[PDB]
């Protein structure tokens, strides 16, 4: 007991957490491990995802080297207060904080051979932006950016340690509404006139899944716009029937619209979906538009031609429309 | 006319026994079993499956909705669920159907659910020949071996739900064929 | 003295394990008056230390069969740092401790049962010992009865009115037909306000679906029914064809299409409803 | 049981063995005039 | 210096409203004969441009002069 003691006394002393290790010598080589937990949340109003995940360093120092102890050493997390860590950081963060409850989640271990491995439980708020122009049929390319502040490439190096095993945990991830397709490491140098500094970044693709549109968004509306199409087959006198067809079609689509976007992200950015529900608005209002031309020419001035013509063209032409649509965003 | 009464009935007891059992094989997951020689206990239906978790209980924890497409491990999957519940539908608006003896005539009617049973059992063909292939899923050849493959049982088992497909697919057959010399008769 | 209770300020001196609950976003102790915190020793050599938290643990909700869905809410924990050869946690045994239910915070859902459970996980820097403890919960339907199931099904039986007003009646029927379309989109808008944004559809949801179609459908049929009614105007037995499709002639019984469909939409609704709520409630 | 499914899968063929029975025993029956 | 996008607002109001109004305007050429036809379609038009003012003051404040 008192030998343990004694050994980690020394150790302490004579340890400057002003001075790097090797502050003369090479950079110090720094591994990064990375474990998500949870992705809480991910947002398209705010661009940006909290992440809640057990981020591990690993580092070689020598001042921290002691012998004839072959059990390793997990000391008080508040022990990490009294030793040399990294300035890393996320760039793209815009508010992170670690769990402090019961006790500060943080951990500190050293081995025989001098190493240090610092783990923290860190929850951020990292940002990406979401390229919504094909909102909801649209993949999203988010990144966890990690670097040094202050020291450059000849001071400091990251690296991922266990290369592509260096991020897990991906498969426990379940989001609601996106499904993680892949997950890439990055490990690489920004140059700048003064110098290089080391960067990281962990960049995962995700998914929308649309079926919940598909159910509520896009089968209402094509079932809307062919209710439109039944006014073409009611008889041409029926003026009261066909307008009130027309006109709550269009009612109800409006409701439609207005509806939507109270529930989709509260960005004025132009989507998808908008272009999908202002083609099938356009469609229902002419397809009152076709009953004023006909209540004009032959009632108001053996089917009649602008009845026969409608009923094979409104729905080719919302046909050809599916196709560019479906074509053009897919 | 007693005779083509009670052989109606009777046909539309059948015709109700078909498609109780279509929901459940629809419904239940016992499609394939683990084995001695599977890694891991467990089995997957059309769309969902329940996996070891990986202790001595192992919780059946179970994952997979044909609500939800993006949970189904593998494209045929999603094509064999469709088939089948293809065929769901198509027997219930027979069993709907059985309504217009009311008023159309017999024939018409027994026709009429000849050929929605028939493409019940056709829908039901498909959903089988498909299903297989999706055994080589990246989760079914974790599961079911790695040897398991399209069409390959390999170091896993078979349950009661996916020979009773077969069944249910007999019983389609000769149901359809009855109703057919029925509505002549 | 054989048991001397401490102070909340010196405890950090004293060591203490590295508790922490695994599946919690965020957690707090209430700092005032004084802090929440307290310990005791025991001069055979025990220790006791007490807190007080308010853990906002999460709970991944499978809502595929929403509202009908039952929950296994986790609440987990494990040292932070000490692998299991250096802390081995346990319970007290013989159960868990819980106050009265009625006076819960549980609105939405019914509490049913406590279970509790222990594991050794197999992460990257060791093998930690983890104790969960989980709370199963059942939702209560009463608010999506009245809200969802019942104004739709009576929107639906209010589509089926139209079979039993008068053909002629072009205006009333193309009305009540696309008013009811309306109407089933309106709460359609709302049926989803209290869950989540979750990408897949729910029980609630495929309800909802098979109403607007059983909507659409009967006023479909209607314009079916306006457009004939007034603009238009070997082996066994014999052929195999005639064992096949009757397809004579063929239409002339289709003004009586209103009788069929008395019957057929009913039925079919009535099908739906038992397959459903037979695969939701017991087969499922 | 862990892997034990001789049972359902025996009792499984008989019940559908015995439906089928009774389907072609009907069909059969309306067959002769 | 920042300059608003438009292209949002224009097909979420400009459009719909612009073609709300072309449809009262289908009133004048249906028969005059028709009141029920024309009466429904003025006044359900004219709902139709109540529901659609809503959604104008979404993404803004409060302002009490109009925009
Ligand atoms: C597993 C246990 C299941 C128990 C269920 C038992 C139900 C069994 C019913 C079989 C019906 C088919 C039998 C064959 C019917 C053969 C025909 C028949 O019997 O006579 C006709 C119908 O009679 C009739 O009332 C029969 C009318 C049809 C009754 C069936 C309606 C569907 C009900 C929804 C089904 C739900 C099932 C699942 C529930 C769990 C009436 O002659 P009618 O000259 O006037 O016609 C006009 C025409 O002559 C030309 O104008
Ligand atoms: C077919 C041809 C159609 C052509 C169409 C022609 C359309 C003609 C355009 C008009 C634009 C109207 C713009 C002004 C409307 C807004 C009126 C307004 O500003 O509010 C108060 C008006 O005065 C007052 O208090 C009290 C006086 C109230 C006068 C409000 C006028 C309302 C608009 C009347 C339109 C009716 C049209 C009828 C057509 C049937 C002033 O705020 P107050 O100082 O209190 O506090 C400060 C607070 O205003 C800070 O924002
Ligand atoms: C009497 C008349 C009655 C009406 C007729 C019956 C109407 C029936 C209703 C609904 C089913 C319609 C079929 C829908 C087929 C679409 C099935 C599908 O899942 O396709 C996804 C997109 O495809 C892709 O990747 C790329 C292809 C995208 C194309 C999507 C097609 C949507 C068409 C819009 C539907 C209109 C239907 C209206 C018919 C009248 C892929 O899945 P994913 O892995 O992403 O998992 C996400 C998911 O699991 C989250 O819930
Ligand atoms: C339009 C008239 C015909 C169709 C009516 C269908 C039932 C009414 C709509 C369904 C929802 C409703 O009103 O009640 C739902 C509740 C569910 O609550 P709980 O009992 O599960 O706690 O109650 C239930 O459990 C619902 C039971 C419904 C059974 C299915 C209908 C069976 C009809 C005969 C079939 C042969
Ligand atoms: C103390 O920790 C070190 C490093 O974390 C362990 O060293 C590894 O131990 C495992 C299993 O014991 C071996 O498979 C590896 O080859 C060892 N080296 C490395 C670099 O991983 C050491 O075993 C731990 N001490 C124990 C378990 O008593
Ligand atoms: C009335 C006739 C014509 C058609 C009726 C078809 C009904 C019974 C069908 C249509 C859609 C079906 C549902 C589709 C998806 C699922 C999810 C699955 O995990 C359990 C079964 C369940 C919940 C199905 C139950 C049966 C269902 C409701
Ligand atoms: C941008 C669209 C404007 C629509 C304006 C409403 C016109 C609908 C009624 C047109 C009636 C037909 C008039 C022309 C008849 C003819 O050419 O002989
Ligand atoms: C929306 C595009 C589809 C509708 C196409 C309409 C084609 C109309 C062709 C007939 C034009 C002549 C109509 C007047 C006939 C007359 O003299 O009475
Ligand atoms: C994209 C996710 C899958 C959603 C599956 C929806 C199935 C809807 C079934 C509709 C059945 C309509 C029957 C209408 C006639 C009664
Ligand atoms: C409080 C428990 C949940 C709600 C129970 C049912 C509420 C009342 C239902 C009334 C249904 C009216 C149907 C009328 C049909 C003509
Ligand atoms: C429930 C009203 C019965 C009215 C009977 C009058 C003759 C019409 C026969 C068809 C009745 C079918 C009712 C189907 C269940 C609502
Ligand atoms: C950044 C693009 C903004 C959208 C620009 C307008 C797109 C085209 C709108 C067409 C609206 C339909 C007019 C139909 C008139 C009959
Ligand atoms: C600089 C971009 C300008 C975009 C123009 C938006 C136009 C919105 C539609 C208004 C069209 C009114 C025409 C009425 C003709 C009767
Ligand atoms: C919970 O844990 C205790 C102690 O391990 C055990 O006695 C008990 O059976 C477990 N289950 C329940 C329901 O308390
Ligand atoms: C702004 C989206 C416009 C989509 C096309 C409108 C329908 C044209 C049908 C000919
Ligand atoms: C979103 C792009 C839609 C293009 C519409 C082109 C018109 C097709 C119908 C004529
Ligand atoms: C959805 C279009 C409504 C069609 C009414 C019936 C058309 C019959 C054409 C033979
Ligand atoms: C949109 C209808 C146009 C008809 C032209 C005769
Ligand atoms: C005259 C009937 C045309 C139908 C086009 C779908
Ligand atoms: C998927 C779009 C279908 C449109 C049919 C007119
Ligand atoms: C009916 C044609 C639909 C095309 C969808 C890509
Ligand atoms: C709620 C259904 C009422 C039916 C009356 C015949």
């Amino acid at each position: 007991m008192s030998f343990v003691k004694e050994t980690v006394d020394k150790l302490l002393k004579g340890y400057d957490i002003r001075l790097r290790p090797d502050f003369g010598g090479p950079p110090v080589c720094v591994g990064m491990n990375i474990d998500i937990a949870s992705i809480d949340m991910v947002s398209e109003v705010n661009m940006d995802y909290t992440l809640t995940m057990y981020f591990q360093q690993y580092w070689r120092d020598k001042r921290l080297a002691y012998s004839g102890i072959p059990l390793n050493l997990t000391l008080d997390n508040r022990v990490a207060d009294q030793l040399w860590v990294p300035d890393t950081y996320f760039l793209n963060d815009k508010k992170s904080f670690v769990h402090g409850v019961t006790v500060k989640n943080r951990m500190i271990r050293l081995h025989p051979d001098g190493t240090v491995l610092y783990g923290l439980r860190i929850t951020t708020t990292a940002a990406c932006m979401m390229d919504l122009r094909r909102y909801p049929l649209d993949e999203q390319n988010c990144t966890l950016e990690i670097e040094s502040y202050g020291y450059t490439t000849d001071d400091i190096e990251f690296y991922w340690r266990g290369g592509d095993k260096a991020v897990t945990g991906v498969e426990r991830i379940e989001l609601p509404q996106f499904s993680i397709v892949e997950h890439r490491l990055v490990s690489r140098n920004v140059v700048f006139a003064t110098g290089a500094y080391p960067r990281l970044s962990l960049s995962f693709r995700l998914k929308r899944n649309i079926g919940y549109f598909i159910l509520q968004t896009y089968m209402p509306s094509i079932l809307i716009t062919i209710l439109s199409w039944v006014s073409f087959w009611i008889n041409y006198d029926a003026s009261a029937a066909r307008v009130a067809l027309g006109i709550t079609t269009v009612l109800t689509m409006t409701t439609i619209n207005t509806h939507l976007r109270e529930t989709l992200p509260k960005i004025p950015y132009v989507k998808a979906i908008d272009m999908y529900l202002m083609g099938c608005f356009v469609f229902v209002f002419l397809a009152l538009l076709e009953y004023a031309f006909v209540n004009y020419i032959f009632f108001g001035r053996d089917v009649n031609a602008i009845d026969r013509w409608s009923r094979i063209v409104f729905p080719f032409t919302f046909s050809l429309f599916n196709l560019v649509y479906w074509l053009y965003y897919v | 006319m007693r005779n083509s009464r009670a052989i109606g009935v009777l046909w539309a007891i059948f015709t109700i026994c078909f498609a109780i059992i279509n929901v459940v094989v629809f419904i239940q997951p016992y499609w394939v079993g683990d084995s001695v020689s599977t890694p891991k206990p467990g089995y997957f239906g059309l769309f969902h499956y329940c996996v070891g978790s990986g202790l001595a209980g192992r919780e059946l924890t179970c994952r997979g909705s044909f609500t939800d497409f993006s949970t189904i491990p593998s494209s045929a999957f999603k094509a064999a669920a469709f088939f089948v519940l293809l065929s769901m539908v198509l027997i219930l608006g027979c069993i709907t159907c059985f309504s217009l003896f009311f008023f159309c005539n017999t024939a018409t009617v027994y026709k009429i659910c000849a050929w929605m049973q028939l493409l019940a059992a056709l829908c039901l063909v498909l959903g089988c020949m498909i299903f297989p292939d999706g055994w080589d899923a990246e989760t079914i050849r974790d599961m079911c071996g790695a040897k398991t493959g399209k069409y390959s049982l390999g170091d896993c088992s078979v349950r009661w739900a996916y020979i009773l497909a077969i069944i249910g697919i007999l019983n389609a057959l000769i149901l359809s064929f009855l109703a057919f010399v029925l509505g002549n008769r | 003295i054989k048991v001397l209770r401490l102070n909340s300020n010196m405890v950090g001196k004293i060591w203490i394990p590295d508790t922490f609950f695994r599946n919690s976003k965020k957690a707090d102790a209430h700092w005032i008056t004084t802090p929440n915190r307290m310990l005791r020793i025991w001069n055979d050599g025990r220790v006791l230390y007490t807190l007080r938290l308010t853990i906002d643990a999460e709970c991944q909700l499978q809502l595929h069969n929403f509202p009908m869905d039952e929950h296994s809410c986790p609440l987990e924990f494990s040292s932070y740092g000490y692998p299991r050869e250096e802390i081995v946690y346990q319970w007290k045994r013989s159960s868990v401790e819980v106050g009265d239910t009625r006076s819960w915070r549980l609105y939405q859902f019914s509490f049913v049962g406590l279970r509790n459970t222990t594991e050794v996980v197999k992460t990257t820097s060791g093998d930690y010992v983890v104790m969960s403890v989980y709370f199963d919960l059942s939702r209560r339907m009463g608010y999506f009865t009245i809200q969802t199931y019942i104004p739709c099904t009576l929107i639906v039986v209010l589509s089926w009115v139209s079979f039993w007003i008068n053909k002629d009646a072009v205006p009333a029927r193309t009305s009540l037909g696309i008013t009811t379309v309306l109407t089933m989109t309106t709460l359609s808008t709302i049926a989803r306000k209290s869950l989540p944004k979750v990408s897949y559809v729910t029980a609630m949801d495929l309800f909802v679906s098979v109403c607007f179609i059983f909507v659409f459908s009967a006023l479909v049929e209607y314009g079916t029914l306006h457009y004939f009614v007034s603009n238009r105007k070997c082996l066994d037995g014999k052929d195999c064809a005639s064992f096949f499709c009757c397809f004579e002639d063929c239409h002339i019984r289709i003004a009586k299409m209103d009788s069929y469909a008395r019957i057929f939409f009913p039925t079919a609704f009535c099908l739906f409803n038992l397959v459903y709520w037979v695969s939701y409630l017991y087969l499922g | 049981d862990s892997r034990d499914y001789s049972t359902e899968l025996s009792v499984t063929v008989a019940v559908g063995a015995s439906l089928l029975f009774l389907n072609i025993l009907a069909f059969a029956a309306l067959y002769y005039k």
